[PDB]
């Protein structure tokens, strides 16, 4: 039982701290692409503004 | 509005008047055969009370650790609750109460374990983060001495553990059928009540096998009477608050009808002018 | 005032890009606000869509009467040409209203509440122009320039009740001549319900047959989801007595209840309606605390949105559904639910 | 004007938290009248203690009603009042009589009143 | 020693997500920065080309 | 209610206890013939004169026996008897 | 019509049947939402299961309403409607789960179905 | 309402009151002058306050103080002058 269950306590900390690298790799994607397509409106509306 | 709505929810409200009157009806027996349940404990916890009179406190002493006033580093509670709303504030009171003094021993810094008789006080303090040991639910209006072993079970043995160092029962009192009283009350370590055997200096028992044996069940089996007592009160109280809070909403629904009736023949009248008005100032 | 007119605003914004052109006619409201409205459908791309009628509350009666016809007729040009027109009669009860005095200074006989008589001909004729035509009248009405398209005229009237009463005349007759009814409610607008449509009373006989397969399906179980919390809601007041049994089903409908709410001028493609729906009616919503529903809500829609985006084409381009279509959805709430957050 | 776009986010928010809580309490006024105040769950009776607070507070003194109450009117400013809600609303002066917010001006003149009962 | 990895890793997941729930709020921000930047230059030309 | 003014009494058939199957559905009470005994034959006017009343109570008291059981049997010997009647 | 004489005894005692039935479940949905079902008596149980059955039963598809659902529609003959409704409150169809009965159509194809859920 | 839309107040005298033996029956806070002690002399007004809507205050008081009561020291003084007063 002690390799059984050091065998979890060994692996956890190598899964869980991929898992909350990968929750924080999504929300830098989040960030930049709000980034971008506030640029994207950003153009949008001055244009429909000025063929008004 | 108009008439053909307030006709119907006058007729709701008077259907919601037969029903808490015959709710009212029926607390009012139940209280009456309650109250006689209540009554026929009483030769059995006063004897039983006697009896320790003459073996414990007697001119001859004995060592249990339930007549000893050791020190208080935490504090049991045994809450007796209903298993039926509309009892009005019965519940809330007696678990207001019940903070209240618990708060006060907190500040002492003691600890305090809880253990529930009926559903709706393990509710709140299910709620408000109590921290119930044991409980027994669902005994409605047949309590038998025989499920309450259990949660006693557990506090008496924690108790001769150690683990505590009072122990209280807070429960209703009942008095009048129009006057119930909550209390919190101590049954360990065993109150000084009198009960002096003086008078019986004239004679003693032959133990079987020996007192201290016996004096232990005695007391067992006696503080789970005096909870038995406790439960069967309350649910008398409970029954004496659900007849009178009836009573009262009776005659709140009998208001309310007076209410709506004005209500009613206002629209009628409104609605006779609205039609004939429209006819004949119609024609020509 | 618990948004009659912002439900029809937004379903005419929500036409900005579908092919059909609206038709927005006010009858008797005032300038100020007509000129918001159209501020309003300028602001979001609708306005270069729709055709905007106008009969102020000063102008005379016969204009105020007259109007609801002439927008029918702006939108039957598109209807008898094979292409789609959705057109917006804003207070029919003020139609009625012109209609009334009208009649009563040329002296015609009243009748209940002073309406004339033919008041219930007066809408019938105008609301049985709204009409899904045939191909085959189509090609005979453009002389054959037209082939294989079917025109359609879609109306939306609107009625004010006073009181919440729907025994009046006006509304009593229009509620005879429709096809289905919205019922808003201001008891459900004031709760924070909004849009505050009530589902036990609201009605729709083309139902089913007009809706996508996606939807046609999911929706079934929203129907009885709220059909069995409406009938257990009486008991939310004496709730703690109740029993774990149904208190599933008690708190399910509050949470589909909170699901239906949903902010002014944001309009959802089918397919973030159908995976939201989809959501719920499969059971993931059974944790999500009452409070958040709203930001999970928001949280999946941005989610989905960039992380699946091919799946949302799919659906709003078609609206089918399949077991791989439902394989899919699963498998972006099993995702969702475990490696993000609301 | 009571837009998200035009009264900012929090001053809206609070205009409709008000006006929830007030319809809630409405919705009550039925099984509280017939079967009284003690048969309400434990949440409900926060919600008709908020409710009756929110009442009061939103009562005021004016300056040309002194001819009837004597009490000298008060201004309240805006920034000053959506405060006062939002506290009340999320029960951070929910330690405090209902009486102590009859006429008063901001927040803190109804803090004061309750010492003085 | 398993429950040190189920804590930490409960508690690193945590962490994990709050980080993301507040790169999304400077996401929300710097939109409402740039978008009334666009508005701002969008009115201000309008209203001079028009004058023109 | 000008007609109810004008007769000399009403026999009111009620509904639910037509649905019911109490038929004829006569309802005690509430209808009344307000020439009254006069009008009875002898002997009819001896075996009759409790049954009314006593059915107007009874309709009441098996109105409360829902919200009851165990009843008081001074009470179940009349709901019994009530019932035998209707 | 509806009285032995012009429908026959089987007919009639069939139909008041079924009102009885459902006359009686009327009154235990209020006692299953407090106390759920646990604590009613056996034939209290097994008078909801076949008001349920009963419930379900009454429904049926039709050869108009196949353009809404799909399903094809069934025609029932008075007899197989009487048959059915019997054999359900006598309890032969005990053993049937109720899904079984919903859209069914004849009862034979309640036995039917009741094999492929 | 057309006349108290006309009036510079109301003294309205309420029947439950008057039952009660309190007589005059003014039931205060309906009742107002809209013009205000501007009318009083100026002893009246120094001693009379605001305490029509003391009373006002006391009889609503009294509508949730009879079957129960709290802060029930302070309501007791206020209920005890109430009374004493009316
Ligand atoms: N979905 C929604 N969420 C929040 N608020 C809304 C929603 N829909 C409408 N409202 C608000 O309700 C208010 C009334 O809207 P609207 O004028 O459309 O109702 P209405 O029935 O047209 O009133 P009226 O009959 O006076 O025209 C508006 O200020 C709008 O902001
Ligand atoms: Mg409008």
């Amino acid at each position: 039982d002690l390799d059984l269950a050091k065998a979890s306590a060994t692996d956890q900390l190598k899964k869980a701290k991929a898992e909350a690298q990968v929750i924080i790799e999504q929300a830098n994607k989040r960030r930049s692409q709000i980034l971008d397509e506030a640029k994207a409106e950003a153009e949008q509306e001055r244009t429909k503004i000025v063929a008004q | 509005a108009g008439a053909k709505d307030i006709r119907s929810k006058i007729a709701s409200v008077q259907n919601t008047q037969k029903i808490t009157k015959a709710m009212e009806m029926v607390a009012a027996s139940k209280m009456r055969k309650s109250q006689d349940r209540m009554a026929a404990s009483r030769p059995y916890a006063e004897t039983m009370r006697k009896v320790i009179g003459h073996l414990a406190h007697g001119n001859l002493e004995y060592k249990h650790p339930y007549l000893e006033d050791r020190d208080v580093k935490r504090v049991g509670y045994l809450v007796v609750s209903t298993d039926r709303g509309l009892a009005g504030g019965l519940n809330i009171n007696l678990f207001k109460k019940l903070l209240a003094e618990m708060k006060t021993w907190t500040d002492k810094g003691v600890q305090a374990d809880l253990a529930m008789i009926g559903s709706k006080g393990v509710s709140f303090f299910n709620s408000v983060g109590g921290n119930v040991v044991a409980q027994v639910t669902g005994m409605g209006d047949n309590p038998s001495l025989s499920e309450l072993i259990g949660p006693v079970k557990v506090m008496l043995q924690a108790y001769d553990e150690g683990r505590l160092d009072k122990l209280y029962i807070v429960s209703n009192k009942f008095i009048n059928t129009m006057s119930q009283v909550p209390t919190i009350s101590q049954l360990l370590p065993l109150p000084a009540s009198d009960d002096d055997d003086l008078k019986h200096k004239s004679w003693d028992y032959l133990y079987e096998p020996d007192p201290k044996a016996l004096l232990d069940t005695l007391l067992r089996r006696y503080v789970e009477s005096q909870v038995y007592q406790g439960v069967v009160e309350n649910l008398a109280s409970e029954q004496a608050a659900r007849m009178v809070a009836m009573k009262a909403a009776t005659d709140n629904g009998g208001s309310l009808i007076k209410e709506l009736q004005l209500v009613y023949n206002k629209a009628r009248q409104a609605s006779i002018t609205q039609e004939l008005t429209e006819i004949v100032s119609g024609a020509a | 005032q618990t948004g009659k007119t912002a439900l029809a605003i937004d379903a005419i914004i929500n036409q900005r890009d579908s092919g059909i052109k609206c038709i927005y006619v006010a009858i008797g409201q005032k300038a100020s606000t007509i000129s918001n409205v159209v501020r309003k459908l300028e602001e979001h791309g609708a306005l270069a869509n729709t055709i905007v009628v106008v009969a102020t509350a000063s102008e005379s009666a016969a204009l105020q009467y007259l109007a609801p016809y002439a927008g029918c007729a702006m939108g039957e040009y598109f209807r008898d040409r094979g292409e789609d027109a959705l057109i917006i009669y804003d207070d029919l009860s003020k139609q009625a209203v012109a209609y009334r005095q009208i009649s009563l200074l040329l002296r015609r006989p009243p009748g209940r509440e002073a309406f004339p008589g033919d008041v219930f001909y007066l809408h019938s004729r105008l609301l049985e122009r709204a009409a899904r035509v045939n191909a085959e009248y189509v090609e005979a009405f453009t002389k054959g320039e037209v082939k294989g398209k079917t025109g359609s005229l879609t109306a939306l009237p609107i009625i004010e009740t006073q009181a919440g009463d729907v025994s009046a005349f006006v509304p009593t007759n229009v509620i005879s001549i429709t096809d289905g009814q919205i019922f808003l409610e201001t008891n459900l607008f004031n709760a924070g319900i909004r849009p505050a449509v009530n589902p036990g009373i609201s009605v729709s006989r083309v139902g089913g047959a007009a809706q996508t397969k996606i939807m046609k399906k999911l929706s079934g179980g929203i129907r009885t989801a709220l059909a069995q919390y409406r009938e257990l809601a009486a008991f939310s007041q004496f709730a703690s007595d109740l029993d774990d049994a149904t208190r599933k089903q008690l708190d399910h409908g509050q949470k589909v209840t909170e699901l239906l709410k949903q902010k002014q001028y944001a309009p959802m493609s089918v397919a973030q309606q159908s995976l939201v729906l989809f959501a719920a009616e499969r059971g993931y919503l059974a944790d999500v605390e009452l409070s958040k529903i709203g930001s999970f809500e928001a949280a999946l829609l941005a989610y989905v949105d960039r992380d699946h985006a091919p799946l949302m084409q799919e659906i709003n381009q078609t609206g089918g559904y399949n077991d791989e279509i439902e394989g899919k959805l699963k498998g972006i709430l099993d995702s969702f639910k475990a490696t993000q957050s609301w | 004007q009571l837009d998200p776009l035009v009264v900012g986010q929090e001053h809206y928010d609070t205009a409709r938290g008000v006006q929830s809580i007030l319809q809630r309490y409405q919705e009550l006024k039925d099984i509280i009248a017939i079967l009284g105040m003690d048969e309400l769950s434990e949440e409900d009776k926060l919600v008709v203690a908020r409710a009756r607070k929110i009442q009061r507070f939103l009562s005021q003194p004016f300056f040309v009603a002194e001819v009837f109450t004597g009490s000298p009117g008060k201004y309240v400013s805006l920034k000053d009042t959506i405060r006062g809600f939002k506290g009340i609303m999320e029960g951070e002066y929910d330690h405090l009589p209902e009486q102590a917010f009859y006429m008063v001006g901001s927040i803190e003149e109804a803090v004061e009143k309750a010492k003085k009962l």
